[PDB]
This record gives structure tokens, sequence and C-alpha cells, in this order.
């Protein structure tokens, strides 16, 4: 009775990791996202695969 | 008297009134940034005497007569991004369907 | 110096279309792994190639709605295509346009390819149309840049630009993003053993791999003698 219409309007907003993420492994050992550096900074394999 | 959707925000900035559609609700496709206002309602608002001042700003500026208060729904703080969906519901009653 | 017998690049090898391996004269140890960190951070972090910086079509606006036949949407469309990689000329700001009509496979001939807008591999997943009477046109303006950046930058410099239905794309611009240097023992007889170094630079075919070479090395000079004063 009090409202004449409704107008239900829904945006969606998109997110990625920042400074402060939560990762979690299903070995149950969780982790908050602390420091990432240039992707040089990862340590080389002998393949050099960082 | 009813608050409806027209975009007809008193002392709204056209920037604001120029992404709501015409139903006060806007479009759909694009984003949306800061506190946008998204569906302008219209607020009633209780009439004056004659008011030679009041007369004199209707005369002058008009169109508002502190009648129409903005009703009108904006985006929150913190809040912006893209859209996924609207939808209106009317009463039995009322079949305004202007979008 | 003293015998520093500055060597050469030599047996610079292109396996494919989108990487090359370079060999080199041998060097000296205890430089030759530092300059070739130099020379792979030059080559894939400041790395002029090209990227997508700009979409649209007249029917799809920023929101991700499918296109009409297309089985992905426009969010998904952006990573179809992400897969690839196109090319623009000495100038920037090229831009390419997938256009298709059927319901064949969807690939990148029916795609603005021009002399400044150059296509190499043009049979992606593109997510053809399924409705006949369907017609996909999708305009990406593919532009040159260097470094990894969001969309949300662009934000100030179009505001009253990027209006409803110009979509606004990003990057990560690294147009190198993968070169490894690798320092061995070898190459050297007669004096002193030295260390040869390789590079297996890749790309997504943005540029040239001798070419990123030559600019990486150059501004391992350039940084190089900036520690005098």
């Amino acid at each position: 009775p009090g409202v004449l219409k409704i107008v239900k309007v829904y945006l969606a907003v998109k997110r990625r990791i920042q400074p402060g993420d939560k990762m979690a492994g299903r070995h149950g050992n969780k982790g908050v996202i602390s420091k990432i550096n240039p992707i040089e900074d990862m340590p080389y394999d002998e393949n050099g695969t960082p | 008297g009813p608050e409806e959707i027209t975009a007809d925000i008193p002392n709204v900035g056209e920037a604001a009134l120029s992404k709501l559609d015409e139903s006060g609700i806007v479009y759909i496709g694009a984003e949306v940034t800061g506190g946008d206002i998204l569906v302008g309602k219209v607020t009633p608002k209780g009439e004056t005497q004659l008011t030679p001042e009041e007369k004199l700003l209707r005369a002058i500026f008009g169109e508002k007569a502190s009648d129409v208060k903005d009703s009108s729904l904006r985006v929150p703080n913190g809040v912006s991004g893209t859209v996924i969906d609207v939808q209106v519901f009317t009463r039995d009653g009322v079949e305004k369907d202007k979008r | 110096v003293t015998e520093f017998l500055k060597p050469r690049l030599v047996d610079i090898e292109q396996v494919s279309s989108t990487h090359a391996k370079v060999t080199l004269e041998p060097l000296e140890r205890g430089f030759g792994h530092t300059l070739g960190n130099a020379l792979r951070r030059i080559l894939l972090s400041s790395m002029p190639g090209c990227a997508v910086t700009e979409v649209e079509i007249d029917g799809v606006l920023h929101e991700y709605s499918t296109k009409e036949g297309v089985q992905e949407d426009i969010l998904e469309i952006l990573l179809n295509l992400k897969g690839l990689a196109v090319r623009v000329q000495g100038k920037d700001e090229v831009i390419l346009t997938l256009n298709k009509s059927g319901i064949g496979p969807v690939t990148a001939a029916d795609i603005t390819h021009d002399g400044d807008v150059e296509i190499v591999k043009p049979q992606h997943v593109i997510c053809h149309l399924t409705d006949e009477n369907a017609s996909i046109s999708m305009r990406i303006k593919v532009q040159r840049g260097r470094g990894y950046v969001p969309a949300s930058t662009r934000i100030h410099s179009e505001e009253d630009e990027r209006p409803i239905g110009r979509l606004l794309v990003d990057a990560c611009y690294s147009p190198v993003e993968r070169i490894a240097y690798n320092v061995e023992a070898a190459r050297v007889e007669q004096r002193t053993d030295l260390d040869k170094l390789v590079i297996e630079m890749e790309t997504n075919g943005t540029i040239d791999p001798e070419e990123a070479i030559r600019r990486a090395a150059t501004i391992l000079a350039e940084q190089l003698e900036a520690f005098v004063d």
C-alpha cells in the first residue's frame, strides 16, 4: 500500500586481489597477500621458470 | 502526493540528469562512478500562500515552487562500477510503464 | 679494461614467429649474470609494443553482454581475444576490427588487418555466431605502449569522453614479458676462460627480438653510465 511502484537496480562490480588479499589452501594452510615484487624478483628456475 | 521517477530532481546539475533516462531511471550498458544518481523520484512538498517573494522567484526562475523535493536514487559512497540489470514492479492501479 | 675482449652477438636463432634465441661470444664472470639481468629488464618491462586500449560495438556497450549469436560476452570476448595480439605500425593508436557474418568459426581473417594493422595468428576461438541473422562487428583500438596499467586510469582523460558505448580497455604491457639470460663458461680458448650469454626472448608478435636486444642493451649502457656522478 505505501509504495505505488518499486524500481530495483543491480550493478555488478569486479574485483582483483590487492595488498591485503586472503588465499587459502585445501591443506588448511591459509595466508594474507603480503608483498608482490616485479616478476623479475621471482627466483629463476634452471629453465628460468620463475 | 506520490513520489514518481521522472529525472525532474529539483536543483539538479545537468550531468546528474545526463545519466538518468526519461523515467527517472537510466538506460542500460555503461558504467557509473562515485555517488551517481540513478533514479529520480520527486517527493511531494506542501504548498504555500501567494508568497510575493516566492512569486517573484517563480516569475524569475519558476518550474520549482518548492513543490518537488529531490527523492532521487543516487549511487552509494565508495560504490562504483558496471550495472547488471534493473526491474520495476508497479502495483495494480498504476500503469506508467514509461520505460 | 685490460684485454676486455668486447664480444658480439652471434648465431641468434629464431625458432618461430613469436620468439627468438640469441647466442653471443664469451665474456667475463661476475658480470654476465648482471648484464643479462639488466638486459631482460629493459627488454621486457620498458618494452615498446602494441595492445588494445579501446573497444566498441553499436549494440554492445561496456556491460558484459553476449553479442547476437556470439557465445562469449563483452568481458568474455575481451578474454578470448586477449589470448592473441595485434600489430600497429611505427605509428601507434591503430585500430583492428573483427567483423564476420554467418555461423562458421570466428577467426581473424574477417578482422581489420592493415599495412599498419597486422595479423599473424588468424584462427582464434572468437565465439562464432550461432544465429544466422547475427552479423558481429566489434572494433578494438590497438595502440602501442610499454607498461602495465588498469582501465580506471583513463577515467580522468575520458570523462566527457568514454560516453555510453565507448569501452576503455586496459593492458599489462610488457611487450617482451619473457626473456631468459643464461651465462655459461665457454667460447674462450686463447685468453682467460669466459662466459657466453644466451637470450631466449619471446614476444606475442608486437616487436622483433634482436631489436629488443639492441634497445635493452642501449638502456643498459645509458643507466650504466649514470652512476658516474
